[PDB]
């Protein structure tokens, strides 16, 4: 529903 | 002959691109001389993601906790600096890849290749256009971020785009090399959802010029109408309208082919309000705004 | 999410690419250490083309009748010999840019990445797919002949393709890396045409799956099906029988999604007998079938 | 009417 930031977090 | 959509040859951008870490997030950055250029939200925890502060999450970074890394190689950070949502970030060595190139912006409905990376290692190319709404309709997972779009004229590689993230509805936003985004977009996670969607007009009659050089014809009109009648049925059917700078960009087609633009305007009329019935064109059931006109000149003319 | 036409960073390919001209004929040629490979009909005149005998065309041409250029160097031949229908011509410098690569042939279905060359220099990289009729549906233009089909494991180069002509229908032909064509054809402007083309299987079935991974699920159905039932139906619509042994590499692309392979195939037969009735897949109003479950995998799992 | 070797001649 919200936008997802496409870094690779962890 | 035949048509294809077609990226550029990404050999001189795959010297360019690096892993960036802070912390234990991950992406990618652009190294170019001595400056690596990446998002701004790997500064960013697993947690500030709602409304993150950039700026107070950046002034309680120093340099040696940003890990740049091209290859097997790490490249010590000397000084770094946020500019609109990316990061630029000098090192201590100028890349003995770099081509010559230019930070450029472009406009609605241009194109640009895209070499989608993970970790700062090039995954694959792919062509992409920039929708009237900003964004773009590419292929992104996580570690994405850091990937650029480019064109390549001669051999100056003209950065445009930077990817960010991606929205709800699934397209792919971002900014250009300037860290300015594409459109009324925010790096942070929150529901967004962009503009309205229009139909590339230009490019389908590019599309549909690539189409009577290689044979196609069944869509043709005779007669011919004008940029006044046309833009009226244009935007009937959700199409920008036809400047005449538009008609002037199609010379080099409206030249190999024989047909005005205008003629060609007619038979976009009759596919609009009849469809295809049932038939193709190169291979495609639905028209397609996604090759501007110099894509087509470009596989078209020799 | 996101799923794409999408081909491999061509940058370990355009490092081999140079030019070779013979006589007043010039295409493109190999570079992989110290051998050039390039096809043979660098060696016809505008003459003899229709009917030539490249053996005896070749006896009356001497090493210092081919001059190879990669960029602002000139390769010296020291040696000259003929394997099928490509030239190998040795040089005095092996390539330093020389990546790992296998010659490998491919069988109907498969993809590979196209790096499209004129006068040695690389224009632009797509997808293609040996079709059931031994064809490619590219992009070429005149001096385009010696152009490579890749693929890249991870940083070995499996060279599997090289362009040499175009058929009347438009689509093209080539051999592998050694010499041996894609079909039964011949390097001779003549009166040839390739068989009637058949739709991939097993690369829709793939691409559906392509589809449930990324939300589109709406042509999924109920109903089962055997191998022999859906063959006998796959056949009546022009489609290639699906083999054990695609059903078996159809398998990581199962698992995933639980839609079992056969399963997905009673998708199909409901796609086949009744069409997509205005709606699109992927963005597509039409099955594709150029992606193979490789490519799927390589996109979309992960 | 035929196929076309895609080398470039004179």
């Amino acid at each position: 529903t919200s936008v997802k930031l496409q870094a690779e977090f962890r | 002959s035949g048509f294809r959509k077609m990226a550029f040859p990404s050999g001189k951008v795959e010297g360019c691109m690096v892993q960036v870490t802070c912390g234990t997030t991950t992406l990618n950055g652009l190294w170019l001389d001595d400056v690596v250029y990446c998002p701004r939200h790997v500064i960013c925890t697993s947690e500030d993601m709602l409304n993150p502060n950039y700026e107070d999450l950046l002034i309680r970074k120093s340099n040696h906790n940003f890990l740049v890394q091209a290859g097997n190689v790490q490249l010590r950070v000397i000084g770094h600096s946020m500019q609109n949502c990316v990061l630029k970030l000098k090192v201590d060595t100028a890349n003995p890849k770099t081509p010559k190139y230019k930070f450029v912006r472009i406009q609605p409905g241009q194109t640009f290749s895209v070499l989608a990376c993970y970790n700062g290692s090039p995954s694959g190319v792919y062509q992409c256009a920039m929708r009237p709404n900003f964004t773009i309709k590419g292929s992104f997972l996580n570690g994405s971020a850091g990937s650029v779009g480019f064109n390549i004229d001669y051999d100056c590689v003209s950065f445009c785009y930077m990817h960010h993230m991606e929205l709800p509805t699934g397209v792919h936003a971002g900014t250009d090399l300037e860290g300015n985004f594409y459109g009324p977009f925010v790096d942070r996670q929150t529901a967004q959802a962009a503009g309205t969607d229009t139909t590339i007009t230009v490019n389908v009659l590019a599309w549909l010029y690539a189409a009577v050089i290689n044979g196609d014809r069944w869509f043709l009109n005779r007669f011919t109408t004008t940029l006044n009648d046309f833009n009226l049925v244009a935007m009937k059917y959700n199409y920008e309208p036809l400047t005449q700078d538009h008609v002037d960009i199609l010379g080099p087609l409206s030249a190999q082919t024989g047909i005005a633009v205008l003629d060609m305007c007619a038979s976009l009329k009759e596919l609009l309000q009849n469809g295809m019935n049932g038939r193709t064109i190169l291979g495609s059931a639905l028209l397609e705004d996604e090759f501007t006109p110099f894509d087509v000149v470009r596989q078209c003319s020799g």
